[PDB]
This record gives structure tokens, C-alpha cells and sequence, in this order.
């Protein structure tokens, strides 16, 4: 029962089981039909904890390589690639999903926004691990990506919608830390910020909260980004 | 949490510091 | 498919990329080449199983909160939970094995006996936590028992200021009070444990300090908890 | 040591409350 898979996923949250949380989703977003706002949501918490344990752990690890003798530092290579292949099989899962399913679904601009969003995304978490050839296939493919939300955003909502400044928010850190472009990354969520400020008129009651903290969030990367 | 911005400064802090 | 200086170190690596199932696969690898392990290597393992133990009772405990708030939306707290459940009694045995067959059949001194049956105390608690009935009376009397001759070979070869000695007094009293519902025994196990430390404050060692203090507020926490 | 500690309080206490 799909309603069901939904409770599961719920049920996972709550226990921290965000592997669980995820293969539920995932399993909702196989039944092939739009998903609701609400699922769509859990969807999305539940791969970014499952992408961002292993992200972390892999940020982790590197730290510890270049900390560093040769036995060991070459465990640390071997233990960081089974944590990059474990995020290549995370990241594929989602990009699969995306591209069979949500992607073609998707209805409402907002809903195509969002999904070409969490495939820049996943695309752009590919690139942080990718080598060589692969990374240039990735990266190129996380910014078309991006760019194609960017463009849907301006013409279909405003710069307070909170789905077109979390585009902003993200599309700006891929410039800066993996096109390492910090003047077109400042520019963006510069530009995305004001925008927001000069119609801050606009939010509806439900937007509010997550609006803010999403230009709270591009403000303390550009705060950050000049130090 | 709503540890967000605190995690989200640390997250990309990072990136910074390990990637000069 | 490697050599105990290998998993021993992905172990370590694994701890602080927070992977402790990882962890745990890892020393459960170097306990069955048989090889009798270092300090270091008990603590690594006893480390990655409870944190990977850990993550499950407190995931149902958070699941078993919620059944607690449809005959078919609450048989689904209750086919989650017994996922989690089973999860959980499949931890245990495996910590259960490795200790019946290798890590208690060779531990040669008392230090590493009274560490290993109360390892054996703390699997079996955490297996009568969630057992069925038929096992719960015979994961208790494990559990007790276990507890219990750790319990006598560390009141009589070892000082009441060793870590290994204050945490098993803990963990024992702890059993007590949340599985055998004795708040009346639980608290006199945690008084006595504490007051016997602090009476040999002046031969507290210097390289047991941080852990037998810490060890010690515990205990002073939870009677201070446990009469409130 | 205080993060030790606390956690340890919360889980003692999550017995005497949830199942009393
Ligand atoms: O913590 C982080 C950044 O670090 C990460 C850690 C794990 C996974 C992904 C990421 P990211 O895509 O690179 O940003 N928050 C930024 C995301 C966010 C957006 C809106 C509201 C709240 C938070
Ligand atoms: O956090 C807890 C209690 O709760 C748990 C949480 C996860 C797994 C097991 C347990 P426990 O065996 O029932 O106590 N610390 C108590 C044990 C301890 C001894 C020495 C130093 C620090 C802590």
C-alpha cells in the first residue's frame, strides 16, 4: 500500500533510519504516478541524509589522508573509495528516479524546478568524488541542470518562492565549490537575495519560514565567501 | 536541528579549508 | 580479507567517519583470527557494537514511543519496531559468539574476564529489553548471571577505583533497577560501588583518573535520578 | 563530559518514564 510505504518512510524519520526512510520513498516514487507535495518532500529529506552521511563520512576521511608512512595512508584510500562507490550507487538511484519518473511527471513548473534542482544536486555530488573523464560528464551535466531550473524559475515564479531561492542557494555553491567561481557563486546569491528583499511584500503565510532561512542560509554563504 | 545554519557554515567552511 | 594491523585501522578510520557498522565488522574480523586482543583492540570493538546496538535501541524506543499514541496504521509501528527487534537480537548474538567463543574462552587475567562478562551482562540486558516472554526469563538470568560472577571476580581482584570495575557496578546496578524493577537493590549496588571508590581516592591511578571520575558521576547521576 | 552524562540521563530517564 502506497499510503503505506508513506507511514514506513514516516516511521523511519522519526528513528533516524534514513536508509529505510529512502528505499520506502523510492519504492512510492517506482509506482509511477506524480507525487504529492508531502511525498515529494520525504523523498527528498531522506536521500539528502542518505547522500549527506556519506558525504560526510568521505569529507571526513579525506581530512585524515592529508593529515597523514605508506600502509596507512594507502587503508585511507582504499576505505574512502568504498565510501565514494557506496555515494555513486546513492547518487544513480536518485538520478535514475529523476529521470524515469519525476522528471517526466512532473506537471506544475514548480514540481519541474525542483526535480531538475535534485538532479544539479546529485549531479553536483557525483562531481565532488568523480576522477578525469567522468568529471567533466558530471559537472557539465549538474550545471545544465541547474541552468534549465534557473531559467523555468525566472519566467514561472518569484524571487520569494522558496523552491526558486533554493535553486539559488544551491546553484551558488556549485559555482563556488565546484566550478570554484566564487565571483559568479557571490553574484548569484547576491543578486537572488536582493531580489527576495526588494518583494518581501510577496510571502505568503506559508512560504515565510522557509524563505527566510533559505535567504538566512545564501547570506551566511556570502558572508562566508568573503572572509 | 534547526542546527541548519550552524551546520551549513560548517559544511561549507570545509570546502574552504580543504580545498585552498 | 586482510591482517589484524589493517582492520584495526580501518576500524579507527570508520569510527571517525562515523560508519560503526563498519566499525564493528571490522574488529569482529581481527576477534576471530582467535588472536587475543590489545586494550586497544577490546575497546575499538566494544565501542563499534554499542554504538551499533545503541542506534537500534534508541531507534525503538523512539518507534515503540509512537505505537503509544487504525488496526492497520499500528500494525505498522509494530512490523517496523520487529524489523528494528530483529536487527537488534541479530547484534546481540553476533556479540554474544564472538565473546562464548573466543573472547572469554582466552581471557587469560581478571581485567579482561570481568570485561567480557560484563559485556555478556550488557548484550543480554539489551536482549531482555525487547525479548518475547519465553526468552525474557533466560536473557535475564544470562544477563544476572554473567553480571554476577563478573560482579564476585571483580570484588576480589580488583581495586574499587579500577574503570572496568566502576562500569560493570554501573551497568549491573543499571540492570537491576530497569530489569529487575530492585530500585531498592539497584541503588544500594550504585552506593556501595561509589563509596567504596571515593573511600580509595589517594590510590586512584593517574591513568584511570578521567575515566573512573566520569564513570563515578554516573553513578552519583543516576541515584541521584532514581529517588526523585 | 557533560555530553556523556546528559545522554545518559535522558536514556536512564526514558525508562522510568515510557514504561515507568
Ligand atoms: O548543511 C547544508 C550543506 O551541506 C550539505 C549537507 C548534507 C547534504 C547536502 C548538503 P548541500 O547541497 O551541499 O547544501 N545545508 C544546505 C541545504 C539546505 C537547504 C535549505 C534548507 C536547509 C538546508
Ligand atoms: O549512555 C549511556 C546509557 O545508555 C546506553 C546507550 C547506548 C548503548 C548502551 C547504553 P547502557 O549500557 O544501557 O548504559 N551510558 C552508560 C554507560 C557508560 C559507561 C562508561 C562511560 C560512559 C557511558
Amino acid at each position: 500500500d502506497k499510503s503505506e510505504l508513506v507511514q514506513k518512510a514516516k516511521l523511519a524519520e522519526q528513528a533516524e533510519r534514513y536508509d529505510d526512510m529512502a528505499a520506502a520513498m523510492k519504492a512510492v516514487t517506482e509506482q509511477g504516478h506524480e507525487l504529492s507535495n508531502e511525498e515529494r518532500n520525504l523523498l527528498s529529506v531522506a536521500y539528502k541524509n542518505v547522500v549527506g552521511a556519506r558525504r560526510s563520512s568521505w569529507r571526513v576521511i579525506s581530512s585524515i589522508e592529508q593529515k597523514t608512512n605508506e600502509k596507512k595512508q594507502q587503508m585511507g584510500k582504499e576505505y574512502r573509495e568504498k565510501i565514494e562507490a557506496e555515494l555513486q550507487d546513492i547518487c544513480n538511484d536518485v538520478l535514475e528516479l529523476l529521470d524515469k519518473y519525476l522528471i517526466p511527471n512532473a506537471t506544475q513548473p514548480e514540481s519541474k524546478v525542483f526535480y531538475l534542482k535534485m538532479k544539479g544536486d546529485y549531479f553536483r555530488y557525483l562531481s565532488e568524488v568523480a576522477s578525469g573523464d567522468n568529471k567533466q560528464t558530471t559537472v557539465s551535466n549538474s550545471q545544465q541542470a541547474y541552468q534549465e531550473a534557473f531559467e523555468i524559475s525566472k519566467k514561472e515564479m518569484q524571487p520569494t518562492h522558496p523552491i526558486r531561492l533554493g535553486l539559488a542557494l544551491n546553484f551558488s555553491v556549485f559555482y563556488y565549490e565546484i566550478l570554484n567561481s566564487p565571483e559568479k557563486a557571490c553574484s548569484l546569491a547576491k543578486t537572488a537575495f536582493d531580489e527576495a528583499i526588494a518583494e518581501l511584500d510577496t510571502l505568503n503565510e506559508e512560504s515565510y519560514k522557509d524563505s527566510t532561512l533559505i535567504m538566512q542560509l545564501l547570506r551566511d554563504n556570502l558572508t562566508l565567501w568573503t572572509s | 536541528r534547526d542546527k541548519i545554519r550552524l551546520n551549513n557554515a560548517i559544511w561549507r567552511a570545509w570546502y574552504i579549508q580543504y580545498v585552498q
